[PDB]
């Protein structure tokens, strides 16, 4: 069993994961 | 609209412009062929893409071509 | 707040708030002019 | 009934549903597009291609982490060949009773794993739901460096 | 006598001039609907549509839902009004978005006269052209319709969900 | 009555045979629209009022189809999921949400009454589909009281839906075989013709058989 | 018969028209090409060959069931 | 009975023009007739022509057009096709010079000719990125 | 998608267009894209997808089904 | 007793009493307003009537079929919704009134097309007319016959209560 840290720390990695996605979805324009 | 583009193949027999339903096609002067006359598209704005006109055309491999390009109401035939 | 209320936190949040956002944004996009 | 097919004048005066569904369906075909060069080609190309390994990368983060959290990992290594892996957890507000006692697995409703991914990382020497945590972890680490 | 002639002494429109489409009967209720009763602000247009929308919503998610009840419970009423409610928010979410991308003006009925006296030589789409003449037709006047729409929603959901409650207990 | 291969072939048969024969005589009205059709014989008769408002007609019977084949159909995909999330009280049944063909019942009451009552001079019913005794020839049945339910009211609305929609596609050929704001000299191309070409997005199936074409499969569906 | 009528219904004529082409080059190299030209079947054919190939599968798929059915029983 | 005496006594039908022609572009095809002839509209059913002016209103060119096309089999061939736009701009389309297409008339100059067949087209891997 | 093509759908939607625009109630609400029937090759590609689609969904499930519920 | 439509072969302009020698315009339409009015209510009360008195499907039977009793039996829930519905309808009745060129009984604008009316539309108006005035008539009996004897129509008929 993983713990509430564990999970929420993956979350904000994935936050993180989505900014530079977005990123890289308006560089390659609209 | 679309494109269409009439290539010296052709023997003026009328045919084409005759069959277009949207007046798009018209016999201008020309000394290319017996007749005397070749067919123009100078209204390709009314081009509605229904290939009427080469089907109308005797020569071996056509001497007017629709080439299907950009849509629009009068080339979608949109009533509304 | 446990980790088994995380699904019934998240699934309604993705899987109806996306959706709504996304189809306001692509309509809006996709309806623009000139 | 403009912008959206940026990429394509032609499209973008269609004043039909056309252009929407067009739009669609012609967005990859970059050497279609107007305005377009060779240069400009392989360089989204070459983007694109990061964002893909980015989106793969970020799959198998995923399966990971669900494997990690609503799966069976660490029961069914001590019971291989009678324990049966879970993918994920399900919560669906659509469920009766019934359908929730039926999918009931463990502690929750749970789709069985049909990807053989418990058996890979068995092979590859994989013992406890923080292995597959740590993989998620790095995983979405790619996935940030590829993006 | 023919009781269906060419609408408007026009024949080549697509439309005709029935019993239905030209009645007296026709003209009067729809002259007395909110969406074209004279003397009515948009926003009281939205209103009184919004009103009677939720009104009738709230009825069959309360009736039929996933939580009915053949007696009376709070909780069917509850899920059947916040049902509605967040229907009628799916609508005004549509209706803000329409309006968004559908008009560009803030007075109508005067900017087509403005553009048919004083020449248009523009853009057009905002100064010509122009369809509609109603105050419906306009940035704020949808705005202030979708308003209305959302508050008066929200507003006969929450009396619906009392004259409901009020019939299940003292009838 | 006791041999049923013979009446379920009967039936089937027969029923087949009227189909075909129905999209038949729609394929020939047709034929009749856009070859013997006179505009100038009939100025202002019934065909002519039809023609001039086939708009509101097709459009009309698209909506019924519409309805009908979304609640018919939807009834019996809600239904299916319903069955399948395990909340079986929440289905179109009978010990469920039920919806009686009330009408139709009334009817069946209404003919096994009628013997003594509205047909003095009868002995029995015309059918024991109606009500009745259970008649047996040889430990067999022969004939019973035919019970409707929720069950007859969900396939009965898919026999109008799918007749509804095999008539649109009939009716918008015979209408549409002369004219329309597609092609405006569609009686020019004949009864029979593939398209008018790929332009106007694509004019493929316009002509009238290709409503006939159509029709029949949606024939075969209904049937 | 039911599947064999898709290939009419789904497909189109200029495919057909394109390999009887190149059947007709084999022909021509084995100088067995028919003085009858060789054409696929027009559009309008074509659908009434799907359409005829398709209501005789699904009527006899079901001729068969139900009598098979209706006679064991 | 109808807003002007020149139209052909037609009863009116459900497909005639709709929003597009009146916001964006209508077509109006006259011609005189020497009969008041019953004709069958592009749109709908029959009419009847009037015993000289006639004018008709229509969404579409091609619906203007064909109803000329079934002029013709009147020996009518006066009629004369034009463009409105949303407001009186109106544009003589279909006896552009005065001659029919068909007649070869001085003064039309080729549009879209190439001075070659089918087969002196360039290859268009060689038209990639123009 | 594949059996029904175009044309026959264009004069249909062309009905819904009159039907919606010469409606009270509704005439208050006009699209800013006219509604068009699919285009050929669009029709075809949503044929072969449903086709793809579904085919690939039923036998998915019947294969994972059948191997569950006949092997234990 | 004018040109108006109502006038049929057993009494021409039935006037005895002369209500309409001295009437105006707007009283005699008035006039006409209530005559058509009284003939479609009496219409639809009649056919109800008798209806009722052979067939109540509704409220799962029960609502005796003698009219006058099964007045007092509706849950007076469904009375008020009745009422609510004439209400709206007449609202719109008094709408249609200020319509231009409205005619009396006319709630349909027939006027839009009927310029120049034929013998056929005036024969079918007195028709309209004559069967308003028979149901008038008949409901008057209907309801005093029921008061008096306590019998609905097809009951007195059946026993032989004439
Ligand atoms: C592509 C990989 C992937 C996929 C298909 C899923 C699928 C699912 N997740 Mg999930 N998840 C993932 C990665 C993924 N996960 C990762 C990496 C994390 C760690 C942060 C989580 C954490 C997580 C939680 C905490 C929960 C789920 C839940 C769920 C389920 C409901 C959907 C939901 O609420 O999402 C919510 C997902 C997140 C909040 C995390 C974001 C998911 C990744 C990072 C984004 C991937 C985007 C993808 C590549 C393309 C996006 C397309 C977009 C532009 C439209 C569904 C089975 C719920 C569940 O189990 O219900 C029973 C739930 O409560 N997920
Ligand atoms: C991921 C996708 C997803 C999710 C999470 C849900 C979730 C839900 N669906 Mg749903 N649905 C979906 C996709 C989804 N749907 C799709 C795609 C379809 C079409 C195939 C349907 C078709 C469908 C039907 C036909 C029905 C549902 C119903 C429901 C509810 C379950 C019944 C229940 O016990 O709640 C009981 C519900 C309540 C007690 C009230 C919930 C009302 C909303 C959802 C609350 C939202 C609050 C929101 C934040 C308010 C915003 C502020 C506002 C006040 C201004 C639940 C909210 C049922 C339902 O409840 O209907 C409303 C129902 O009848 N769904
Ligand atoms: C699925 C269909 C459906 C269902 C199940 C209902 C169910 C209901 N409607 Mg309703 N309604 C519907 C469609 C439906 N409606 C439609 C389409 C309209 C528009 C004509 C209306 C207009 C309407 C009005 C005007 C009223 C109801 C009322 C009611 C309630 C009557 C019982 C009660 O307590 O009030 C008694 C009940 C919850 C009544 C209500 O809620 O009163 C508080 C009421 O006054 N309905
Ligand atoms: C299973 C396959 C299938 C289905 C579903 C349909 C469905 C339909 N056909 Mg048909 N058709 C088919 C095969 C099928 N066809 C084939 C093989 C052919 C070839 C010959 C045709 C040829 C054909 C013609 C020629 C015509 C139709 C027409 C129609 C429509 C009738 C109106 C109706 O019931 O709409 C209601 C829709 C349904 C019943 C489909 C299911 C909808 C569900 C049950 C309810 C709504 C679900 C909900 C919105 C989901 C939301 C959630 C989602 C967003 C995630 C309907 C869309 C007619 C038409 O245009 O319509 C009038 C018509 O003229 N069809
Ligand atoms: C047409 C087909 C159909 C129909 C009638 C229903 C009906 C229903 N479904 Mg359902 N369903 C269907 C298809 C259908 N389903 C399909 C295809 C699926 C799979 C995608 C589902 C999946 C599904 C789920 C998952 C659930 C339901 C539920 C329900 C119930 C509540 C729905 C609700 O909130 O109503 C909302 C209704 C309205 C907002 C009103 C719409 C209807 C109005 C009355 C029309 C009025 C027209 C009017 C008369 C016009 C004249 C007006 C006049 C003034 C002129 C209800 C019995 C829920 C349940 O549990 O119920 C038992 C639920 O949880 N459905
Ligand atoms: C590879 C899989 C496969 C495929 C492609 C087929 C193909 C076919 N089978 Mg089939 N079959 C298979 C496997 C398969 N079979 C297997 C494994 C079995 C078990 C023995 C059967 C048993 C079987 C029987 C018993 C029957 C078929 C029939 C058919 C034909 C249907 C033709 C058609 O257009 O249907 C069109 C589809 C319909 C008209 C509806 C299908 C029936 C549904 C389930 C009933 C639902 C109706 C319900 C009231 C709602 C309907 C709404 C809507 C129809 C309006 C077709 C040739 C039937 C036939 O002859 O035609 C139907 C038939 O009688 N097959
Ligand atoms: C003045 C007219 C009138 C009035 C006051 C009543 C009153 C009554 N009828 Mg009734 N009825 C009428 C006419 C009328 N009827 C007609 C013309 C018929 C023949 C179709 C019937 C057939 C009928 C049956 C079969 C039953 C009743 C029953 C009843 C009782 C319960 C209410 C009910 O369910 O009504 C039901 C009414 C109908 C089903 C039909 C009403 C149709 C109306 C009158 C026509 C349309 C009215 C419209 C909204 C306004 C006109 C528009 C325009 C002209 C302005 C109640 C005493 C029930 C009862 O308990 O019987 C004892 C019962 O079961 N009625
Ligand atoms: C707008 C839609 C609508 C709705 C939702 C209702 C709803 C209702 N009506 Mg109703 N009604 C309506 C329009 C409507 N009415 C119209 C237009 C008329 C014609 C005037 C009537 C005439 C009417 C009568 C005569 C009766 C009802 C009754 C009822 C109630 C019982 C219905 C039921 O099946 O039990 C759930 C219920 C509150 C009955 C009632 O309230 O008795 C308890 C009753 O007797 N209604
Ligand atoms: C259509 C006209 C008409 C017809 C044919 C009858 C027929 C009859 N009436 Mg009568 N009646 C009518 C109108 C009519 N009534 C009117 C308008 C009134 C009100 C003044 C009455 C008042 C009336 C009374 C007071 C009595 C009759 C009685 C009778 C019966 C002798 C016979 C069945 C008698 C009857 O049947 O009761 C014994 C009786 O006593 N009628
Ligand atoms: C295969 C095919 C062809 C080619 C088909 C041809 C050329 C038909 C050839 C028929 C042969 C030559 C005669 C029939 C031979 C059969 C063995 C006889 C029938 C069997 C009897 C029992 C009836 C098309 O022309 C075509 C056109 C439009 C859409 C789809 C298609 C299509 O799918
Ligand atoms: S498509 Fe061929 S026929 Fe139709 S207009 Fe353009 S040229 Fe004339
Ligand atoms: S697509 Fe339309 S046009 Fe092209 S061939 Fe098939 S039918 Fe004729």
């Amino acid at each position: 069993m993983i713990y509430d840290s564990q999970v929420y720390i993956a979350l904000v990695i994935a936050v993180v994961a989505s900014v530079l996605a977005i990123r890289l979805g308006a560089t390659l324009y609209n | 609209s679309h494109t269409v583009k009439i290539y010296d193949t052709c023997i003026g027999c009328t045919q084409c412009v005759r069959a277009c339903p949207t007046d798009v096609l018209e016999m201008v002067p020309w000394d290319g062929c017996k007749a005397g006359q070749i067919a123009s598209a100078p209204r390709t704005e009314d081009c509605v893409g229904c290939k009427r006109c080469e089907t109308a055309c005797p020569t071996d491999f056509l001497s007017v071509r629709v080439y299907l390009g950009g849509e629009t109401t009068r080339s979608l035939g949109l009533a509304y | 707040m446990s980790l088994d209320l995380l699904p019934s936190f998240f699934v309604p949040l993705v899987g109806l708030v996306l959706p709504l956002f996304s189809i306001i944004g692509l309509f809006l996009y996709i309806e623009k002019e000139n | 009934v403009y912008k959206f097919p940026k990429f394509s004048k032609a499209l973008a005066e269609d004043p039909s549903t056309r252009r929407i569904w067009y739009g669609i369906a012609t967005a990859h075909d970059f050497e279609s597009h107007d305005a377009m060069t060779e240069s400009k080609l392989y360089q989204k190309i070459f983007a694109s291609h990061f964002g893909h390994i980015a989106i793969i990368f970020l799959w198998t983060a995923g399966n990971l982490f669900h494997v990690a959290w609503q799966g069976n990992f660490e029961a069914w290594i001590l019971n291989p060949l009678k324990v049966r892996p879970i993918a994920h957890a399900i919560w669906d507000p659509h469920f009766g009773q019934a359908a929730y006692k039926a999918f009931l697995k463990t502690s929750s409703p749970a789709n069985l794993a049909l990807s053989g991914v418990y058996e890979w990382w068995y092979t590859i020497g994989m013992r406890t739901n923080n292995d597959l945590y740590q993989g998620s972890f790095f995983l979405i680490l790619l996935s940030s460096l590829l993006l | 006598v023919s009781f269906i002639k060419p609408y408007r002494q026009d024949p080549f429109v697509g439309h005709l001039a029935t019993p239905i489409t030209t009645s007296a009967f026709t003209r009067a209720y729809l002259k007395v609907l909110p969406a074209y009763r004279p003397g009515l602000t948009p926003l009281s247009r939205g209103a009184e549509i919004g009103f009677t929308h939720g009104y009738f919503l709230i009825g069959p998610f309360y009736t039929y839902g996933p939580l009915r009840s053949v007696e009376f419970s709070l909780t069917s009423l509850a899920a059947g009004l916040l049902a509605a409610i967040t229907l009628l928010l799916i609508l005004t979410v549509g209706l803000s978005i329409y309006g968004q991308v559908t008009y560009d003006v803030y007075d109508n009925a005067l900017i087509v006269k403005l553009v048919r006296q004083m020449v248009g030589s523009e853009r057009t789409q905002d100064l010509p052209q122009i369809k509609g003449t109603s105050e419906l037709d306009t940035v704020l006047g949808w705005q202030k319709f979708s308003e209305g729409f959302f508050s008066g929603g929200l507003i006969g959901s929450i009396v619906a969900a009392v004259g409901i409650a009020l019939y299940s207990t003292y009838l | 009555a006791i041999d049923y291969p013979t009446q379920l072939s009967l039936f089937t048969h027969h029923v087949w045979i009227g189909g075909f024969c129905i999209v038949g005589g729609a394929a020939h009205g047709a034929i009749f629209f856009v070859r013997d059709y006179n505009a100038a014989n009939n100025y202002n008769n019934l065909i002519d009022r039809v023609i001039r408002h086939r708009d509101a007609i097709i459009s009309h019977l698209n909506w019924v189809c519409i309805f009908l084949g979304c609640h018919s159909f939807g009834l019996y995909v809600h239904n299916d999921t319903m069955r399948a999330l395990g909340r079986s009280q929440d289905l179109f049944s009978d010990n469920a949400i039920a919806l009686k063909p009330i009408f139709a019942q009334f009817i069946q009451n209404l003919h096994t009454l009628a013997p003594g009552s509205t047909a003095p001079n009868a002995l029995t019913t015309v059918s024991y589909a109606f009500g009745g005794d259970v008649i047996s020839v040889g430990s067999k049945i022969a004939m019973m009281p035919i019970s409707l339910g929720t069950a007859d009211f969900l396939v009965h609305h898919i026999h109008a839906f799918t007749i509804h929609v095999t008539v649109l596609i009939l009716l918008k050929g015979v209408l549409y075989s002369r004219n329309s704001r597609l092609i405006p000299d569609k009686a020019n191309l004949g009864f029979r013709f593939p398209c008018d070409g790929p332009g106007r997005g694509g004019t493929c199936q316009v002509s009238a058989w290709d409503h006939v074409f159509l029709g029949l499969f949606w024939m075969y569906n209904s049937i | 018969i039911w599947a064999f009528s898709l290939m009419f219904l789904f497909s189109g004529r200029g495919y057909w028209q394109e390999l009887i082409e190149s059947i007709v080059w084999a022909h021509n190299k084995l100088k067995v090409a028919p003085s009858i030209q060789p054409r696929a079947l027009s559009i309008t054919q074509g659908r009434a060959v799907g359409v005829a190939h398709y209501l005789l599968g699904g009527i006899g798929t079901t001729w068969a069931f139900f009598l098979a059915r209706i006679i064991s029983v | 009975k109808l807003k002007q005496s020149d139209f052909p006594k037609f009863e009116g039908s459900t497909g005639g023009w709709l929003s597009a022609a009146k916001n964006e572009e209508k077509y109006v095809i006259i011609w005189t007739s020497k009969d008041a002839s019953l004709f069958e509209m592009p749109t709908g059913g029959t009419a009847k022509m009037n015993a000289g002016n006639n004018v008709a209103y229509f969404a579409r060119k091609e619906q203007c057009l064909a109803l000329g096309s079934q002029l013709r089999g009147f020996k009518i061939t006066n009629y004369k096709i034009f463009r409105i736009y949303p407001p009186l701009d109106i544009t003589l389309l279909h006896p552009f010079d005065g001659v029919f297409p068909e007649k070869v008339n001085q003064g039309r100059s080729p549009v879209g000719k190439r001075d070659a067949s089918i087969g002196g087209n360039p290859n268009p891997a060689s038209l990639k990125f123009q | 998608f594949l059996i029904s093509w175009r044309g026959y759908w264009q004069e249909l939607i062309e009905t819904i267009v009159w039907a919606h625009e010469r409606t009270p109630l509704a005439n208050l609400v006009r699209w800013k894209d006219k509604p068009v029937a699919l285009s050929i090759v669009q029709a075809r590609l949503v044929g072969l997808a449903h086709f793809t689609i579904g085919y690939v969904l039923t036998y998915a499930a019947f294969v994972i089904a059948s191997t569950i519920g006949k092997l234990g | 007793l004018d040109g108006m439509i109502g006038s049929s072969a057993p009494f021409k302009n039935f006037d005895p009493l002369g209500f309409a020698a001295k009437a105006d315009q707007k009283t005699l339409n008035k006039y006409r307003e209530s005559e058509l009015k009284h003939g479609r209510v009496a219409m639809l009360a009649v056919l109800g009537w008798i209806v009722q008195e052979f067939w109540h499907p509704l409220y799962d039977g029960k609502l005796s079929s003698n009219p006058l009793k099964a007045l007092t039996e509706v849950p007076l829930i469904g009375w008020a919704q009745i009422f609510v519905a004439i209400n709206v309808i007449e609202y719109l009745q008094n709408k249609i009134k200020e319509l231009p060129g409205y005619r009396p009984g006319d709630y349909l604008g027939t006027w839009e097309w009927v310029e120049q009316s034929d013998e056929g539309w005036d024969s079918y108006q007195t028709k309209e007319l004559n069967n308003g005035r028979l149901a008038m008539v008949a409901i008057a009996g209907l309801i005093v016959q029921d008061l008096i004897t306590g019998q609905a129509a097809l009951e007195q008929i059946t026993a032989g209560n004439t």
